[PDB]
């Protein structure tokens, strides 16, 4: 999910938080990941040239199979206490069809 | 390179410049990608036309270093046990080591002397067995592999009026698993070649950086999911 | 990999099978909005910003506790009144000055009000003395305050 | 690899899904690419032109490793019970193993002596019986298959004055089955080679790895459906 | 691989890996192509130009074991019940075995000894008919097919002043249909060779996976219906 | 070059952005991708094939200017201290140095004198083991790996009734990584090679330009992500 | 094969010939509903 | 006749029932299959991915 968005603080940009999860299920599959960012690891969330892009959740079920369908329900939120204004200007989302 | 590496280099690699650009691997996919490297690169860097330099193991010095904590000699066991029925006379059954990968160097040592093993072909065999004498020169004794259960089996054609005392066998070592953290953490039951903990690589770190870099070739094509890519890169898995 | 697509939300929808949704709006959204508000943010989605607590002093400084659940409102030109049930059955108004409501309780009775029938009101502006407010209940009688 | 592992790496390589909600690709089929896979790496490295390398069953350290665990010794049994007929004078019948894949070398014990048998073509039969003596070289004997039912029947033409007291066959095994599941369990009655229950791989771990990637490239051939990657991945079914 | 294991992985694989992407096809229609596969293959297999390989029925072990279950030896009887014409003076008519796909050697026990069968060309015996002997060498015997009704006559011209008294065949047998179901169960009375029963293969299982590839491209080659597609895979056919 | 040039003319090269407002490229990948061009270059510039112009470790000044600051002197250490099984009887087991890249000159001094070690292919072994005499020239002795744990072990054979004094190895040094920031500063726990710190480049000045515009290409090519572009630049990693 | 069709359901047409009929449109439908009632199914056929 | 479809029961997924028969028809043909679904064997209707 390769979004662009942004959050200030008070005429301050803070180029470290944006989303705190990306809950993404279907019919038969619900995966969900933190999005957290580290910058010497991976992680799930990672930003690069001012766009952000987070690797899909994969299955609870299994932990090992990638979202596979047909569609797809994509949320992404913050779920941390926060007090920002968190501009989102869109998402594209990178599949293999 | 420590396993964290191996991990945290994939991604500086397959993943975009750790960008979250490419698909994103887990940690099991990681470590199956790895140990599936290493046995190509294994493979192809013994045979001297499976690399793109036309050398074999010990071609050249880098070659010597790139198999040089694989090399093991050891000893094989008489196969007594078991009173199995072999395809020559005067056939010693001797059992090899379990963890082989490559024979490279075999020798005998027989009351008349050392011998040095000269591994026969099926081919030979039946032309070297429609002569008069059918035995080996002075200096060297034949080898054919013989029914063989969950092990390397093989039968030691040295020369009537001799006993055999010892077999040296050098080989290459079969490699152990690259595992790049405690996959039943997160993965229940889920092993490479029978581990299922953190497990390094046990070769010289001059062939990591190729390790690595064909594990991303692999991670690549597979996710590319093109037959023709698959076709491709699977010419390099001998 | 091989193929993309781009969302942009233009919306809030619902109502239409997953296979045929339009990728231009949103499924379903939590304190969003859309609309350029305190910010050039239009067709871009942005955060709710929050609320103030707003003190009701009395006129002599002292705070004004509300009594119970509030049946109706009526905002005249600045003076909001308050029709609230509880231990009593009060009458409020509030005046906005800068940063405290200037709280007045114009009754507290028995003027028998039920939660079951709230307040609608209309208010009127003849001049700076004579501004009514006409309330009904679906129970009692119409009455007037001014 | 174990049987768990071959499908663990099948689906982080082809990438599919081990939930049954979405069928994804299941365990039957997977246990019969596995299979076809193995019959075709066996058949393309014994034949040296079959692979890339040009190299066959013993032209290499490898090769000899590959066939290892597969290389078996066995006697062949007469077949005077059925009265049958030969095509020779001085043939005896002998029935070979049941589980026979390719022969390798055969050797036949006489009153004279052991003697190495040579497979002689139907070409060769008609040259060498159209001359005055009509007998084998002195220290070997000819062989022709003859009449078989659900086996595989051997006249061995051996020289007259002499009688046959052994038959040795030193031959490659036939491949057990990957199964990678008990089949039974889900699958009503289905077989892989008449086997339903869990096949472990029965060669050496060495070419594990070659079976794997060929079985991922049948699967993604045989999905993709298209005529054209069909005839060419059928290709290397010999 | 029994029949039912035929059926199941003809779906693994012409119907885009049993998922009902591909046309389908009935068991008739499947019965019908696994036979003309096997026919295919065993005329592909035989001639050495027709494979891949450039090899025959005896030019390799592979080759052997691939006719191992279709050779057999069967006996000539003389045709003296129908008194027809010869086109040789000194010729005995013999009828051949019903069931021949092709004949591989051929030996006739006469009085004077046993001769090997060259078959000679319609060239040949013009050639060697224009000379003053105009018998064959000492060790062999001439053969050409004569008048033949719904079966297979060949004269032997045996050397005058000799006499035939025994006439032995070593042949490919013609193999049995493979068919999956009892077609006339659902399809009314289809035969494919005659037989409208479940019938096995009656080859080794070494060709089976050739046999099922066959015809799995043949399948996708009937199905793409493209005329360039039947006419590129109809090459094969012989 | 220094570390901090390193940086400065790799983002003067590559166009990054030294802000972390936008991430840009980092200093971990940064020196992570310097260190494996400089392995690469290493790996490319002593093999002669590996290069453009064809020339090795000392086919020209350049070359020879090249390797010069990682040319490293150090003596064998005897393995007295583990009974470990060697593959020849008069063979004494060393120790190679840990650091130990690529064995350019080896030699050993015996009370005969000092002679030239010849690394002995696993082939040579075999056929100059099967002649009578079994012994090297007079000035020179032989060197086979043998079994190593976490090292490099030598099997050194020396002609029998001498000693061995000293083995003196010349060698190319292991290259240390090129880091440009203090990693624990803003990464936790990663590593480059076990190292943590700024690690200037141990190398000539020549070769860092080489360095700088490998690791370049490394960086566009693994940031564009294609599979042909890694395959391309795989190719530059031996 | 060679070619395919997609057959998305807005309603149910008669009256039409066959050979000119639309490919948005069902023949004939029996207990089906295409509008969104108690679930998000909207041009979505569904059961009652 | 490739088609997306889903049966459910009480929030829960049904992977294996979705369809009973299948008439298809013209103006001189006409056949129809039950739609059954055996995981090992071939069968007229199957799922995969």
């Amino acid at each position: 999910v390769e979004f662009r968005a942004d959050s200030w603080d008070s005429d301050n940009l803070i180029s470290n938080k944006t989303f705190d999860t990306l809950d993404v299920w279907n019919e038969y599959q619900h995966g969900t990941t933190p999005l957290t960012n580290l910058l010497g690891h991976p992680s799930p969330l990672k930003k690069k040239f001012r766009i952000w892009r987070a690797n899909i959740p994969r299955a609870i079920a299994n932990n090992r199979d990638r979202i596979r369908n047909t569609w797809a329900y994509i949320k992404l939120g913050m779920n941390t206490p926060n007090t920002y204004r968190t501009e989102f200007h869109d998402a594209i989302i990178h599949y293999f069809a | 390179m420590n396993v964290n590496e191996f991990s945290n280099e994939f991604d500086v690699l397959y993943n975009n410049i750790m960008s979250n650009a490419a698909p994103g691997l887990n940690e099991y996919e990681k470590s199956v990608l790895l140990t599936k490297a290493q046995e190509e690169i294994v493979k192809n860097y013994f045979e001297p036309a499976g690399n793109k330099y036309g050398k074999g193991l010990d071609d050249s010095p880098k070659r010597q270093i790139d198999f040089s904590e694989l090399i093991k000699v050891g000893e094989g066991v008489l196969n007594t046990s078991a009173p199995t029925i072999t395809f020559d006379k005067r056939a010693k059954v001797y059992d090899l080591p379990a963890d082989l990968f490559l024979v490279i160097n075999e020798a005998v040592d027989t009351n008349a002397g050392t011998k040095q093993i000269v591994p026969i072909s099926y081919s030979d065999y039946t032309r070297l067995m429609s002569r008069p004498y059918k035995e080996p020169v002075k200096y060297q004794a034949w080898r054919i592999i013989t029914t063989s259960i969950n092990n390397i089996s093989v039968e030691l054609i040295v020369n009537s009026n001799e006993t055999i005392t010892d077999y040296k066998v050098r080989y290459i070592r079969r490699p152990a698993p690259i595992i790049t953290t405690n996959l039943s953490s997160e993965y229940g039951d889920v092993t490479i070649n029978g581990v299922s903990t953190v497990s390094e690589c046990e070769l010289n770190p001059i062939i990591h950086s190729e390790i690595l870099q064909r594990a991303v070739e692999l991670a690549k094509a597979a996710y590319q999911g093109d037959l023709q890519a698959s076709v491709e890169l699977g010419q390099r898995s001998e | 990999a091989l193929k993309k697509e781009q969302h942009f939300f233009k919306g809030m929808q619902r109502d239409l099978s997953v296979s045929k949704f339009n990728p231009e709006y949103a499924f379903d959204a939590q304190n969003i909005r859309i609309t350029a508000r305190e910010h050039d943010t239009l067709l871009s989605v942005s955060n709710e910003k929050g609320n103030k607590e707003i003190p009701l002093q009395s006129p002599s400084g002292d705070p004004v506790v509300i009594d119970g659940v509030l049946l109706g409102q009526n905002v005249l030109n600045n003076y909001v009144t308050l029709f609230t049930k509880g231990t009593n059955d009060n009458i409020y108004r509030l005046e906005n000055k800068g940063t405290y409501f200037e709280t007045l309780i114009l009754f507290s009775g028995n003027l028998n009000f039920s939660t079951d029938y709230p307040i609608e009101s209309i208010s009127v502006y003849e001049n700076n003395n004579i501004q009514k407010v006409y309330w009904v209940d679906g129970l009692n009688q119409a009455r007037v305050i001014n």
